[PDB]
RNA sequence: UUUUUUUUUUUUUUU
């Protein structure tokens, strides 16, 4: 529940995965995963509440 | 000169059905080039290979000892196995095949004089000359076969069909001739077809591969599309144990136990399928006894080298592979650069066992002591042939062609000892 | 040609020693790294029971794999599969002069499926990440990681 | 419980454009058996899923009343092969995509 | 009674055991139980022959004249019963799938033919004079693409 | 709005340039190392901690009980490194029942105990000048 | 399958109430739950993980 | 166009020649030849053939160029490998090394007469 | 970037890729006489 | 003489217009909906002048190798002769185009 | 005859009857289209100065290839002629009325 | 009646696009026909 | 023992306990998806 | 089926 005080919940985190993100050649090399993308990316699934 | 061309190319079919999961004769030759070439560009810069010309020049052959094993040997840049091996593990296992002779005609039915007891080959000369005892020429003949070979077969028959005596047989035998012929007069794409005529067999067999079939004025209608368009593989094992319980009731001179033999049997039509089984089915096996070279019998001293190197074939080919180049310790890579070379393929590639033939008892069942040094005369058919055997012909048109391929016509500079050396020469137009 | 770095002789002596000859020495050192450093079964038991020791030896292996690389000089791909770097080491060489048709050039594939070397390390591979990955969110934890070196 | 799970099948699907980019995969898969530790190696069933096509129309030089179409055919083909009893996820998964 | 020994011991047991039940020698001569296809148009048939003196049902336990109201239609499903005179021996089963009215008939004919002669070898030559067996594998010819709406259909 | 973005064809003016000073820069840094060890370094210079104070953790097991053992990933790794160092360890009777720590028969711990034809090769490489 | 799943006579109708008949074969007598509202893998799977323990919380009652 | 003269040995070129093919087939075929047409279709494309053939119930010649080397397995499978029976093997001209090629694509004539002047024929 | 231990791209390091020197089987195979679409630099000339 | 390089159409003013719609459309793609609702709830039929301009039927299916805004279907996306030449200069093959059957 | 039946007559056929390894691969292995070409290593082939390393003499002895190809052709007439030959008898028969 | 030969008539005339299992083409050949030509105006160039 | 060569080691009462799952879920999934497709979706009847 | 049913047929599939 501390984890986040802008959240206050029981269950509001997951775990990241390993799966491999990027494309191989183009002219966005050094992109890697959005501002708001990478919230999502550490969370069970998204909701609607915020 | 047209009639020995004409064998060659007839020859070359029939190979051609003993390959039919393989790549065309003009697709494989192609890869054999790149091999060769590859294996060359590999061993170029090997240590080994400048290691040797170094030690010319010094005047020193061999500073200790041999360095290499006494198991490898490449020519042309290609590996091979050892020729006088391959004979030896083919032969040992090929022979104890026949041992069952014995306890089937030489105590139940003696064919006269089957053979002398291993004269070379001992393989196929049994099956000739055990299976001409059935003859028929004539129908009104018939009654006087049944009266020389009922006695003999009055012993392996089941008991209700052993009571009768030869004169009963021949009364339904004469009458079931006759039906055959008089309905022989879709049923002609399995009578003309399939035969092949000669002009010079005077009489035929009968009840062997397609005589017992007709007898009636209307034959099954599903019956010919399993022989021709396509033959039933996986029932195999259904009919064999379907018909050898005929003979082995498990009550007469056969052996009460019996189970393991069908689920054995199997897998040797399977193997089969892979040579070709399947063709055999749809044309008649007659193409392959007559158009097929032939030669006189191998001849050769077993060295102690090549005694011991056909063990190795015959362990790991026990198990299916059957081939000595797939497995490790074997690639002239690994062999003059010093990398992970041993002698494991005995316990590592050799892991699945074989609990169907035997564990660790191979030499036991197969005596490879046998033939070898023992091994060291011309057929009646092979006699009647104008100098040159019919394989030295075939051979002869192959090796003109893959050696003269392109603007080429590379020619014959020694002839002695076998060694010989080929080279380049310009070829002109006609 | 006035430079001796680009005549026809240079180019193929570092097509042998560092392409073909630098393969297969991390081919062996992977095969022989596993022979002395095994588990306590299959691999993919070992991530369900997240147990000690079976980690910290899977993410050693990973370590001294990936410092036993060596760095291909024609090839800039610098693939990780040690069965790839095989297969496409021989493809570089057989094209730069082995054929001597048209034909030769389309059966190049066909060549390396019939070696029986490559057909060993075929069934030896990195798992994917999604094999394990949505079973674990399934039972609802989050005090797992898929990665070997971050699970350490 | 996770360490109770195992994976009872694995439905392995293929979907190739060419007859011949399809025949190599089956020698492939072939080629990769025989070669584990286990006695019997694990030989998945086969499963055909027919082959399916699609061909558009068009009308048929332009400034033509429509006398003449030209159709553009573009098959396809499909195999499906099944799995049971895979206590080897490594010696399986890894032949599959290789 | 020698003659009768070979051809009787043979039968039973070994090759093929399912040829044992027949009726007598001379006037039926049919086996007890056989199967037969038959393919007509887009569609397919299986009937299957038992003995019994029954009625006969195709599916769902639905009479025959429900699926043939028509009298020809009903004819060509049972010519091979008249001309071998099984007209009230033997039962008779037909399953389809697919096909329309007098489409699935025709597709009875030929898998009821094919069913006689495996039951009886002898009683397959008296069926060729009404081309029983013969089928017609031929299909309808596509629709040619241009300006013709049909087949052959022109236009002003 | 995604589906209708896909069409004609993208823009051109927007490729790489093939520079020559980017090439040499590139293959200068392709045979760089991979000094990482993100997970190694952790894990080092950590074994030497726990052997200092050895004695003081010797005691946190006997006052717990197994049935207390709820935090695994706090308790089972350490039980099990701490074995590593310690290999013959008999706190109290009861133990592990095989389950949450598998000590087996044949395990690793911190204190350790070429052919012929090989062995040619060495002696002629450094024989020819 | 529901047979294999051991519940009293009021909590076995409940359950296939719920879902409906759509998701409940009458020939081998099993029931599937699918969810799909989400685009990622990992974030559908863990979405039908927490409605399943919701369910049985009611059904038995 | 330089000529053959011009360096060609047997350490790389050998194999970087074309030319034209020699042969002439004659005899009786089954149905119409459509068996022989087919079968050498399909090999002519994997030996990436240029000329064009002919083939009749009983005529059966054509001019095939391409490389020198490729059409050496021509020759062998056109010789022997036959499936159908073949009288003899007849030859015209043939000629190895020249620049560039005459014709682009594999094709077979096939006589595409209307059936009306059949009869009148 | 998919995760296909066996692909040949998904484990690429660098934005450049060889180009092969010398191609004996060119991709854009006609079917006729026809020419690629832009290969031809130096503008055509008629006898006028 | 030399036939087109289809990977680069040539200029053409209106094939630009149709594409500059696209993304006027998709910025504005969450006002629609806004509209819609609003009314919906109120329960009033009413017109919204505002998507004239910015409307989703405003664009049409237009050839790429090309310009002209008609015969140009979903899945090849090209007229009668950018599918003609496309598949005569050998890059369909690959695709699963066998052009034997008819 | 019982302990020479079970595992002896069903199961040592198969090992003779394996020659798909000599079978399947060509006629002419050690002799291709390329073999009178430059694949010949020219410093270890053609002063001849090894013995074992290569050995150029595929293109005359084939005394050695041609008693092997004698003894795999006539096994193979024997399994088509004992094998084949006694399937189609039960075919034949499991339609004898 | 010909079952094999009339494979794929389900899904020719009476299937919807997108309720089928046939996958678009358009999308890898836009960017597969465009790195053709780079490779060969850029390729020669580069050497030189 | 009793093992083929081109065949599957795993008993064959596993493979039907297991077949029988596979086409039961086959049969749920096509009925529910048929219920759920509807042109415009969202749209129900005197929902306004 | 004498406590059985209470009925027309389509353009991919029981691999």
């Amino acid at each position: 529940d501390a984890l986040h005080p802008h959240h206050p919940f029981r269950n509001h985190f997951g775990f990241e995965s390993s799966v491999p993100y990027g494309v191989v050649g183009s002219i966005s090399m050094g992109k890697g995963r959005k501002k708001i993308e990478k919230e999502l990316a550490r969370l069970r699934y998204p909701t609607l509440q915020r | 000169l047209q009639e020995l061309e004409s064998f060659v190319g007839s020859a070359l079919r029939t190979y051609r059905l003993l390959r039919p999961h393989a790549l065309p004769f003009y697709k494989e030759d192609s890869l054999l080039s790149m091999q060769s070439k590859l294996n060359e560009a590999t061993l170029k810069h090997s240590p080994l290979v400048h290691d040797l010309v170094e030690l010319k020049k010094r005047n020193l052959s061999v500073p200790s000892d041999l360095l290499p094993p006494d198991f490898n040997a490449l020519q042309f840049s290609l590996p091979v196995v050892s020729a006088r091996g391959f004979l030896l593990a083919l032969s040992a296992a090929a022979n104890s095949v026949a041992e069952d002779l014995e306890f089937l005609c030489r105590r139940l039915s003696v064919p006269n004089l089957p053979h002398p007891t291993h004269p070379f080959r001992l393989k196929l000369l049994l099956d000739a000359l055990f299976e001409s005892f059935k003859l028929r020429k004539d129908p009104h003949y018939a009654h006087d076969w049944a009266q020389r070979n009922w006695p003999r077969l009055q012993a392996a028959m089941p008991e209700p069909l052993s009571e009768l005596s030869a004169d009963s047989v021949g009364l339904w035998l004469k009458a079931h001739l006759e039906r055959v012929i008089e309905n022989q007069r879709d049923g002609r794409g399995r009578l003309l077809a399939q035969k092949f005529p000669l002009k010079s067999d005077e009489e035929d067999l009968y009840s062997l591969a397609d005589d017992f079939i007709f007898d009636h004025e209307i034959v099954d209608e599903q019956f010919c599309d399993e022989r021709l368009s396509q033959f039933p593989i996986d029932k195999a094992g259904e009919l064999f144990r379907r018909v050898a319980d005929f003979f082995g009731l498990t009550k007469g001179p056969q052996p009460a136990v019996n189970d393991a033999v069908v689920a054995q049997f199997q897998n040797l039509v399977y193997t089969l399928d892979e040579i070709g089984l399947s063709n055999w089915m749809k044309m008649d096996t007659r193409e392959i006894e007559e158009f097929l070279p032939e030669g006189d019998p191998p001849s050769f001293a077993a060295s102690q080298q090549d005694l011991d190197a056909a063990r190795l074939l015959l362990k790991a080919a026990a198990r299916g592979k059957a081939n000595l180049l797939d497995f490790e310790a074997l690639d002239p890579y690994k062999l003059l650069h010093g990398f992970d070379f041993k002698t494991v393929q005995e316990e590592l590639a050799t892991l699945p066992p074989n609990p169907f033939l035997t564990d660790a008892d191979i030499d036991e069942l197969f005596d490879i002591t046998t033939a070898a040094v023992s091994m060291n005369a011309s057929l009646r058919n092979f006699k009647a042939k104008f100098g040159r055997t019919p394989l030295e012909a075939l051979l002869d048109s192959e090796e003109k062609f893959l050696t003269s391929a392109g603007p080429v016509d590379w020619l014959k500079d020694e002839d002695e000892n076998g060694e010989a050396f080929v080279s380049w020469r310009w070829k002109r137009p006609a | 040609y006035i430079t001796s770095a680009n005549f026809s002789e240079p180019v193929e002596l570092l097509s042998l020693a560092e392409d073909l000859h630098k393969a297969e020495i991390y081919t062996q050192t992977t095969e022989k790294l596993e022979k002395q450093w095994p588990a306590a079964g299959g691999v993919a038991k070992g991530i369900q029971g997240d147990q000690f020791f079976d980690v910290m030896a899977a993410a050693v292996r990973e370590d001294l794999q990936d410092q036993s690389r060596p760095v291909l000089v024609n090839e800039l791909t610098d693939h990780e599969n040690p069965y790839c770097m095989k297969r496409e080491a021989l493809r570089r060489l057989v094209l730069h002069a082995c054929t001597r048709n048209c034909l030769d050039e389309t059966l190049t594939d066909t060549l390396l499926d019939r070696r029986a070397d490559l057909q060993r390390l075929r069934s030896k591979a990195r798992l994917p990440p999604e094999v394990l990955e949505p079973l674990a969110a399934f039972v609802g934890i989050t005090r797992f990681s898929f990665d070997r070196r971050a699970r350490l | 419980a996770l360490s109770a799970y195992s994976l009872r099948s694995l439905i392995v699907t293929y979907n190739s454009r060419n007859r011949s980019s399809m025949n190599a995969t089956i020698e492939n898969l072939k080629n990769a058996l025989r070669w584990t530790s286990p006695s019997e190696s694990s030989s998945p069933s086969s499963a055909p899923s027919s082959a399916p096509s699609s061909a558009p129309s068009s009308s048929w030089s332009p400034f033509k009343y429509k006398y003449a179409l030209r159709h553009y055919v573009f098959e396809d083909h499909r195999y499906a092969f099944a799995f049971y009893d895979v206590n080897s996820v490594q010696e399986v998964v890894s032949a599959a995509l290789g | 009674s020698s003659d009768s020994a070979l051809i009787s011991g043979a039968i039973v047991r070994a090759f093929n055991p399912e040829r044992m039940k027949v009726f007598m020698h001379n006037g039926c001569e049919w086996l007890w139980q056989a199967e037969g296809t038959g393919t007509r148009k887009r569609a397919a048939a299986h009937v299957i022959i038992r003995r019994g003196t029954g009625q006969v049902r195709v599916n769902n336990d639905e009479d025959l004249y429900v699926r043939w109201p028509f009298y020809y239609n009903r004819m060509d499903v049972l010519q091979p019963f008249f001309l071998t005179g099984t007209a009230g021996i033997y039962d008779l089963f037909i399953h389809v799938r697919g096909g329309g009215s007098s489409g699935q008939a025709g597709a009875v004919r030929l898998a009821v033919g094919r069913a006689l002669v495996s039951a009886c070898p002898a009683c397959a030559r008296l069926l060729e004079e009404d081309m029983v067996l013969y089928e017609d594998t031929r299909q309808r010819m596509p629709k040619m693409p241009g300006r013709m709406k049909a087949r052959k259909m022109r236009t002003w | 709005g995604r589906q209708m973005m896909k069409w004609y064809w993208p823009s051109k003016y927007m490729l790489q340039d093939v520079q020559m000073a980017q090439y040499f820069q590139m293959q200068a840094m392709r045979f760089a190392p991979r000094p990482a060890h993100v997970s190694l370094t952790t894990l080092s210079a950590t074994m030497e901690q726990c052997w200092k104070k050895r004695d003081a953790v010797r005691a946190f097991f006997q006052s717990i009980d197994e049935k207390v053992l709820r935090e695994n990933p706090t308790l089972q790794d350490l039980y099990g490194l701490y074995r590593t160092l310690c290999p013959d360890d008999p706190l109290r009777t009861p133990v592990d029942p095989a389950l949450w720590r598998d000590p087996g028969f044949t395990w690793q711990h911190t204190a350790d105990q070429l052919s012929a034809l090989a062995e040619t090769g060495l002696g002629q490489s450094a024989s020819e000048l | 399958r529901v047979a294999d799943l051991k519940l009293s006579d009021s909590q076995e109708q409940r359950l296939l109430d719920i879902l409906g008949p759509e998701r409940y074969d009458e020939q081998t007598g099993v029931v599937c739950l699918e969810a799909d509202v989400f685009p990622q893998l990992n974030h559908n799977a863990a979405y039908l993980g927490d409605i399943l323990q919701q369910l049985m919380r009611e059904v038995k009652k | 166009t330089a000529p053959r003269v011009v360096r060609d040995r047997d350490e790389t070129n050998f194999h970087e020649m074309l030319g034209k093919f020699r042969f002439d087939l004659q005899g009786s075929f089954k149905e119409n030849g459509d068996m022989l047409r087919d079968s050498l279709l399909q090999v002519g494309r994997d030996l990436f053939l240029v000329g064009w053939v002919k083939c009749r119930s009983r005529f059966a010649t054509g001019h095939i160029q391409g490389d020198v080397h490729a059409l050496s397995y021509m020759r062998r499978y056109l010789e022997k490998h036959v499936d159908e029976s073949v009288s003899s093997v007849r030859f015209y001209e043939e000629n190895f090394g020249m620049p560039l090629l005459e014709y682009e694509r594999l094709s077979a004539v096939n006589d595409f007469r209307a059936p009306g002047k059949k009869q009148q024929h | 970037r998919s995760s296909n231990p066996f692909c040949l791209l998904s484990a690429n390091k660098t934005g450049w890729l060889q180009w092969s020197p010398k191609q004996r089987v060119p991709f854009p195979q006609p079917l006729g006489k026809r020419k690629v679409g832009g290969t031809d630099p130096q503008p055509p000339v008629f006898p006028k | 003489l030399n036939p087109p390089p289809i990977a680069f159409p040539s200029f053409n003013r209106r094939c630009q217009k149709d594409w500059l719609a696209r993304r006027a459309f998709a910025e504005n793609e969450v006002n629609g909906r806004i509209y819609k609702n609003v009314y919906q709830n109120l329960g009033f039929k009413g017109p919204i002048p505002i998507l004239n301009k910015v409307g989703q039927y405003r664009i049409r299916m237009r050839c790429i190798s090309g310009g002209y805004s008609r015969g140009i279907f979903r899945f090849t996306r090209m007229a009668r002769m950018g599918m003609l030449q496309l598949a005569r200069e050998g890059w369909l093959k690959k695709y699963g185009y066998r052009p034997g059957l008819f | 005859p019982a302990e020479r039946l079970h595992s002896l007559f069903a199961r040592a056929d198969v090992l003779a009857h394996l020659l798909h390894s000599r079978l399947a691969l060509p006629l002419l292995y050690p002799l291709n289209s390329g073999g009178a070409l430059t694949n010949p290593l020219n410093s270890a082939a053609s002063p001849d100065s090894p013995a074992a390393l290569n050995s150029i003499a595929t293109s005359r002895w084939k005394r050695e290839e041609v008693m092997s190809a004698l003894a795999t052709v006539t096994p193979l007439v024997l399994a088509a002629t004992s094998v084949s030959r006694f399937l189609k008898t039960a075919h034949a028969l499991s339609y004898f009325a | 009646a010909f079952r094999y030969r009339r494979e794929g008539q389900f899904t020719k005339f009476r299937v919807h696009f997108d309720r089928s299992g046939f996958r678009p083409y358009i999308d890898e050949l836009k960017w597969e026909i465009m790195d053709w030509h780079y490779k060969r105006a850029m390729g020669p160039q580069m050497k030189k | 023992a009793t093992v083929l060569r081109g065949h599957c080691p795993t008993d064959k009462e596993f493979i039907r306990r297991a077949l029988e799952e596979e086409q039961a879920v086959e049969r749920i999934r096509k009925k529910l998806d048929k219920k759920q497709l509807q042109w415009f979706p969202g749209k129900t009847p005197w929902a306004p």
